[PDB]
């Protein structure tokens, strides 16, 4: 016959000051997924609840000397709150003070990394597989071996032929795409010049068509790491870890053998891997390109999934399972009742659909949603604009030809 | 006309020996960073004999290339060393200078000494010659430059070899065409 | 103390060489090794007791009266309960859960992706069918400028022809006659160039195609899933994945309910053995939705030829209970987080069904010698061949009679 | 001042009786590693001794139960021999009842493979990126298209041109292999048939040479397993071990991942990897074909190694470290010299050239000895025998065109 | 009782923070926890303590006494020496050795391979040079066919003429005429066929070699090493390995010993970072020769730019030593037996080098983003073509030159 | 000789025909291990239309073909529907025979009617489509024939097909080349 206290934190989205805070007060001064948690679980239960910050701003923890709970343990286990509605992980030493109730949430460790981009090709990677170098070696040789052709089969006064420069041009360019012309050398000079030019470009050609092969099986074999043993096994991928906090824990204590590598390699390593805070493992997650891997709570590694910018993605399953509870102190009137609400809940699907609303529905991104590797027109653009632009001028050259003989 | 013809092959013959010239002994031949001033390296711009560096208190100091900072047999080692020779002594560039001086010496002779005018083909045959030996230079040029993700870019002495590259052929066509007008008329 | 349980692999089965020497060894699994763990912290003795009904506790609507190992904790025949016994309000309202020993939730199974036969017309594969179109209009295109330069600023080239010889140098067989002009010259060589880099590609992304092979699933969760209606859609006929979909309120699962409903034959299954088989033989158009934990333990059973996607639909956990009242609750649900700290838990986990696994790893094998190409890999270019002599042939007797009149 | 018994077991190289049994007698009669070392031995100490053999037939080791030790060891402890000269690993056990030496031979556990053969690539192995089929098939299609290509050039009377028979056949030809004739059809329907001839053949000669392409590469990325952990994660090679040995004791015992992983493998298995024997082990390794693979003594894959037939190979280092020792009874005087003496010939080299001899000097295979990927002429050989016999049939022809127009 | 050792990684290094609570923890490494493990097993307190003189044991053959750990233990200053102290027959007159803890021998330590800077006609390299001239051979043997065939059953084809058709048939370019006859047509289309399946070949293996790098070590041995001399040996100027070489009676290493002696400059090197140094600096033309435990470690450690090849020469122990009489030498010989039977001197070599190891695994990564292909790779070609058309100039000036005559 | 080359062409008509007959109706087509008699299976000459077991106590025993093992769309589920209902059905080497039969009909009557010459030409028509047929058939049956290492062989009947498509096209062409020369007579 009483008002509730139930202690809280700030942490996105589970409470979360409102855009409006002047305006309202009280309870109705903020939002998220545990304000209204709280709210189904009071309906299920009847009671009236006043709603409270923890004024630590941290979850609960013993002082080794003192021997004092800090935070929403804390104010459970002296009186001050009577239930806690938030994030509060289950472990060993709270359970033992304070009553949990059954998890209304499964998490674990989780692997966050850079974002696959939907990479451009580039106008012009037809040329990639041979250097620019030898592009231009080619034309400059193409116009060396059309002129020599040319004085070897013109420069003989006894022959004055059909190999002109024009003609020696077209000849070379059609050595070169093996697409043969109306005209062949009949001189040993003529036919020296050519054969040379048929094996550079026979072996220019095979070397094109090779490399691009090349390319193209190395891009079919990628594989991203999908999981932490792949990510141990490389040492490219640079991955690190909050320095303090419950996964720092978990890998030093973890008789594992990837986990114990995991804490190896961060230990022993130099920039440290290590961050600060989270927004601090984020934005070098973001920045790093790739070579930054963030291992944090699956839940937070999805809302920053689901937040602008959408830089970021979650791979492979949890780690380790943990569960977040509803916690009252010892002896409390309420365990029973909350426990047994929070499973109507689960099974009702009220906690699906809250974490659907908080996380996906609310979310920036906005978007739960082809690999064949044919290649695509972005691939081979570049040739038909060079096709195109040769048509073109092939007209404009034409007209010229036809203003050219007005006489 | 022949005279005009004439009067452009010479005109070109001493263009290209200029580019060229201008090519050997410019030293802005690439862009890149090298660490010989002041790990990435400094921001400099070598050349053909010496690189210089642009950045910190070595700024505009020009210290010649070496084309030797390893150990190799100086008598024969292998193919790299005859590279780095023909690298360091840049005979290919100088070759294509001296045949282009060579051919407008016979193109200019060819006003006197009329009659004769195999002098006009073996200009164009020098010139061709030149174009090739430019080829074969900057071939051993890149060649040599690599090392074994560092970006460069190329000068303006680059593209003046190849401006005389062009020039000497399109100087050589001239000249042969020119050889076959003087034939045929004598006919 | 006794602790009850019951028959389900790789929880309990029976052991090896149980006929002769049972001992208390006649039992092995996951919930025998955790019941031993748990009861060395509990400072109890434990002998395995499986209740005779092999059924999981239900209550029966008329009798109003608890059957199975749950009745056993409840009636008092049993002083704890070990077996994979998931946490429900009705269940709770009765007895005393501990806190989850494993999380688990519904997940999709499908067969694992295979080869597929290769389909007629599977020699365009290496490029895009966009680029196929293009090329034919190009082809139209350089014809047609080919043409429209020859006819207007001649120096031979018809349509016919024009069309003639882009086609021969497409094919790389050169032609009878080749253009004269600076304009078609031009023309001639961006075609030329266009068909060496297309050419090159072509044949450098089929080696790329042959020489690693890639499957991708059709599906990778239960969206995609259920947008689509070529694979059908599995649930036993009773149990609590069927009566999830029933009353779940999610549009997601509204839709699977519907479908399922609607679709005919059955496609529930009486026994999980059956939606496995439905799922190892339907070759790929079968996709059973049971438990998680089930799931991942067959994905390593032989033939080895099934598959788990996605993430999971639901969360749920299996807690060891206990009768109500009884002081071994406290001890065993310590204990439950004691394993889960130090981790044990993963490391049975890992022992039951990775390890013991008649697969191996993600790859056991990879870069197999690979086969020589069949017929079928290029058959639907010699049908196109044929059809186009039959064609020809009647081109020719349509000429023959029309030139006749 | 008396000959001392120097017990032994019957194991090759180590002792093995000579040929001429009969003639000799005494210590001569047998030969091996260890007579020669027992006589080095007994020189540096300067005592007489009698060789002779275990009756067990059997290294020691102890009955649960009866608490005796048999072979070597029991003769040792019970005053029956004076000296073991044998290979008699060094144990725990053993080092308690009887005074071992330092180490003579260092060994372990090492891998036994099928050796890989030079393969002959062989004869017409060109045509392997294509089935048989496809070759076949094609050469009817040939035939096929030329048959129709002169039918639609020729069957009109208007005409009656170049395409007969013969020339059909020789431009399709030309088509397939990408070489023009001097002919190119001016009809619509020869260039319909000309058109879907030159599809077919792109197709054809790019799937010819990716498929190949696709050959080579996966032949240039096989490797070996070359390690135990190689040999652990793939599950396509069976690989076995003794029933009964300190084999199957090292692999229970293991702590180690790989060897406790190994272990699993191997007791759970049908049909049962492991052998009765050791013969049956490297039988089994030769006839299986490269699916077998038997873990012993590093020693006894040497000396098979070595043996005829030569068609077996030792892969990887060892995987334990063990030793082999010369044993005397506890309390003995032979103690100390023998160590001293055994030191002596390792530091001399003795031991190394026993080694040498005895393993590799009477090696019947005797060979103690390029990688390029380069195609080899065995590739590519049956179409240079093409070649050389469609030139003695043009010969042959040319000879008949000459006798024909005899008139 | 007070653990001798001595400074060598990884036995003993100090400690990441020594200064702070130094007690027994100033000094870590695989001997610090070996020394724990075998006092644990005898039962003792043991407090280290590092030799005075950091020489090895040895005895100095003028005055006769022993300088290094040797000296401690058989002078009393210590009772037992727990560090990598070889077990040698002149060290054995003196002290107690036990049964070795670890065994090793001399090794080759080389520059790790890569890829080497490509050579002028290194686009021969996908066909053997016996391919090469076969094809010359036929083309030349094709040729002459031809143009007798030609000559003797004509239906144009002179041996120029011929050659030039062959030519032009093996480059894919095509001819200004082709063969009228049976026997010359025969002739074309199997050069024909040769060319196609030739050319196919190059072009494939030529991707193989840009799709997977394969590097090969140029010496897997010392047989190997020892038969050819391009590259350089080396050991420490003054040690065990020389003295190996030195009085070895085996015919390879009396072969070593006659190279390393004669050659000049000295191979030999006064410290084994030197050996590493010059081993890295040689890119590939120096080996140098040195103890397989230490050439592990350095295999292990940045810059991961060398490895271990072969067997080891020799072999030799490790072994925890004792002065003659002592009590503690039978217990800890039983203890390292103990320590190698249940595996703790094998999970203590892998934590200290694999683990702990800066380098990755033996495949650290594959599948290298290729690199575009460089004017290095295909100059041969440019040169080759370069030098035939100044020889078509010169042939045309010749003939010129003979004409005006 | 215009009597002979018609004498010839009949015969390889008939020839052929018989050939193609004997083909689709002797069941020697295939040699392979089918387990559909007594985990290999047994060896067994299979056919177009039966298979035969040649191993155990069904020895001589010929089952039918079903060429329906499976579950798919009858009315149209893809492009292997249509490749089996074209097996089972055997259309395209029926179709060769036919007009092989057609051929040599047409062929027969040009002896009667002797003015009419376009009788020649149809008979060549109708041999070159059935050698197209009978291509199409034979690649049919071999796509068929993949399942998705067991050894397989192919037999008599197979080869008879094969020579029939070569008669057929040989006889093409001499009919074909016998319309000419009687168009060219009457000119
Ligand atoms: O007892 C001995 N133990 C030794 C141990 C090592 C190591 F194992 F690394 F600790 C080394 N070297 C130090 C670094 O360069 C290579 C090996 C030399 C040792 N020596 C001198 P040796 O007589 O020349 O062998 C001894 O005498
Ligand atoms: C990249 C080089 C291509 C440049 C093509 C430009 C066209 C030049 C054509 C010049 C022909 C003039 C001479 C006609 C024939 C002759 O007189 O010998």
């Amino acid at each position: 016959n009483r008002t509730y206290i139930v202690t809280t934190i700030l942490e996105d989205p589970y409470v979360m000051l409102k855009k409006n805070a002047n305006q309202f007060e009280g309870n109705d001064r903020y939002e998220g997924y545990c304000v209204e948690l709280a709210a189904e679980i009071a309906k299920h239960v009847g009671y009236s609840y006043r709603l409270e910050i923890v004024s630590d701003g941290k979850y609960g923890a013993r002082d080794p000397d003192t021997k004092a709970w800090n935070g929403m343990v804390g104010e459970l286990v002296y009186g001050r709150a009577d239930v806690a509605v938030a994030p509060l992980t289950i472990t060993l030493v709270r359970e033992e003070v304070i009553d949990f109730s059954k998890p209304f949430m499964s998490l674990g460790i989780s692997i966050m990394i850079k974002k696959p981009q939907k990479s451009k090709p580039g106008v012009f990677s037809f040329l990639d597989p041979l250097a620019y170098e030898i592009w231009m070696c080619i034309v400059f040789a193409y116009i060396g071996v059309s002129v020599v052709l040319f004085l070897v089969s013109r420069f003989s006064p006894y022959e004055w032929n059909e190999f002109g420069i024009f003609n020696s041009l077209w000849f070379s360019l059609g050595a070169f795409m093996q697409q043969g012309c109306d005209i062949s050398p009949r001189s040993l000079s003529g036919r020296i010049v050519g054969g040379v030019w048929w094996f550079f470009t026979l072996i220019i050609i095979s070397s094109y068509t090779a490399n691009l092969a090349a390319f193209l099986t190395v891009e079919r074999m990628v594989s991203p790491i999908e999981s932490a043993e792949d990510l141990a096994k490389q040492t490219e991928i640079a991955y690190g870890t909050l320095e303090a906090g419950s996964t720092k824990e978990f890998f030093r204590r973890s008789k594992i053998a990837v986990f114990e590598k995991m804490w190896t390699y961060m230990k022993s390593a130099e920039p440290s891997v290590f961050v600060r805070t989270t927004e601090e493992g984020m934005i070098r997650v973001r920045k790093s390109k790739g070579k930054y891997a963030y291992l944090l709570e699956s839940t937070m590694n999805e809302y920053i999934e689901q937040r602008k910018p959408c830089d970021t993605m979650k791979v492979g399953g949890n780690l380790d399972s943990k569960g977040y509870g509803i916690a009252t102190p010892k002896g409390s009137a309420l365990r029973g009742p909350v426990n047994l609400a929070v499973l109507k809940l689960s099974e009702q699907g009220v906690l699906d659909k809250l974490k659907s609303k908080w996380w996906y529905d609310k979310g920036e991104c906005g978007s739960k949603d082809d690999k064949t590797s044919a290649l695509s027109l972005s691939n081979v653009a570049g040739v038909f604009y060079i096709l195109i632009g040769g048509l073109g001028l092939a007209m404009l050259v034409a007209l010229i030809e036809f203003c050219y003989k007005s006489r | 006309e022949k005279g005009v013809q004439v009067l452009l092959t010479t005109i070109g013959a001493f263009a290209a020996f200029g580019l060229m010239t201008i090519a050997i002994s410019t030293d802005y031949w690439l862009y890149t960073r090298a660490l010989i001033c002041n790990d990435p390296g400094g921001l400099t711009h070598s050349g053909l004999w010496r690189i210089c560096c642009l950045e910190g208190l070595k700024r505009g100091v020009c210290v010649k290339i070496n084309h030797f900072p390893e150990d190799t047999d100086y008598d024969h080692d292998s193919a790299e060393y005859l590279l780095r020779v023909v690298r360091a002594s840049s005979i290919f560039p100088i070759l294509s200078a001296i045949l282009l001086l060579l051919g407008g010496v016979c193109v200019a002779a060819s006003r006197v000494y009329k009659s004769k005018r195999n002098i006009i083909l073996g200009a164009g045959i020098l010139f061709v010659a030149a174009g090739l030996s430019n080829i074969i230079g900057v071939i051993v040029y890149i060649s040599a430059n690599a090392g074994e993700k560092n970006h460069y870019s190329y000068g303006w002495s680059f593209y003046f070899g190849g401006l005389s590259f062009i020039l000497a052929e399109v100087i050589g066509v001239l000249a042969v065409n020119i050889y076959i007008e003087r034939s045929r008329e004598a006919h | 103390v006794v602790v009850t349980t019951i028959l389900e692999s790789p929880y309990v089965m029976m052991k090896k060489n149980h006929e002769m020497l049972e001992g208390n060894e006649r039992y092995e699994g996951y919930c025998v090794d955790l019941a031993a763990e748990i009861a060395k912290h509990c400072g109890f003795k434990y002998k395995l007791t499986i209740v005779g009904d092999g059924k999981y506790g239900a209550r029966d609507a008329d009798t109003k009266i608890w059957n199975g190992m749950v009745g056993e904790l409840v009636y008092g025949k049993a002083d704890i309960a070990i077996a994979p016994l998931t946490i429900t309000l009705v269940r709770e309202e009765v007895i005393d859960f501990s806190k989850p020993f494993m999380s688990l939730g519904i997940s999709i199974m499908i067969k694992k992706p295979q080869k597929s036969k290769p389909g007629v017309f599977s020699f365009l594969d290496p490029l895009a069918y966009e680029i196929w179109m293009c090329i034919v209009f190009a082809y139209i295109g350089v014809s047609v400028v080919l043409f429209l330069v020859s006819r207007f600023s001649p120096y031979e080239f018809g349509i016919f022809n024009s069309l003639w010889f882009s086609l021969g140098a497409f094919m790389r067989q050169g032609c009878d006659i080749s253009p004269r002009s600076l304009s078609g010259r031009i023309v001639g060589g961006v075609w030329w160039f266009f068909t060496l880099i297309i050419i090159s590609s072509y044949t450098a992304n089929l080696a790329a195609f042959l020489t690693v092979e890639r499957m991708v699933s059709p599906i990778e969760s239960a969206e995609d899933l259920s947008k689509q209606t070529e694979i059908a859609y599995g649930t036993l006929d009773s149990g609590s994945t069927k009566e999830f979909f029933r009353r779940s309120k999610i549009a997601v699962f509204d839709k699977m309910w519907t479908y399922m409903r609607s679709a005919e034959p059955s496609v529930f299954v009486r026994t999980t053995a059956e939606g496995v088989a439905r799922v190892r033989k339907s070759k790929g158009k079968y996709a059973y939705l049971l438990e998680s934990t089930m799931n991942e333990y067959i994905e390593q059973r032989k033939p080895c030829d099934t598959m788990k996607v996605g993430g999971n639909l639901d969360s749920k956990g299996y807690g060891i209970a206990t009768p109500k009242g009884s002081s071994l609750g406290t001890p065993v649900n310590l204990a439950v987080l004691k394993l889960s700290e130090q981790g044990v838990l993963d490391k049975l986990k890992n022992k039951w069904w990775y390890d013991k696994g008649e697969c191996g790893a993600k790859d056991s094998g990879s870069k197999e010698k690979t086969s020589a190409l069949s017929l079928s890999n290029v058959a639907g270019v010699f049908y196109i061949l044929v059809g186009g002599l039959g064609l020809a042939m009647l081109v020719a007797l349509i000429e023959f009679c029309y030139k006749s009149r």
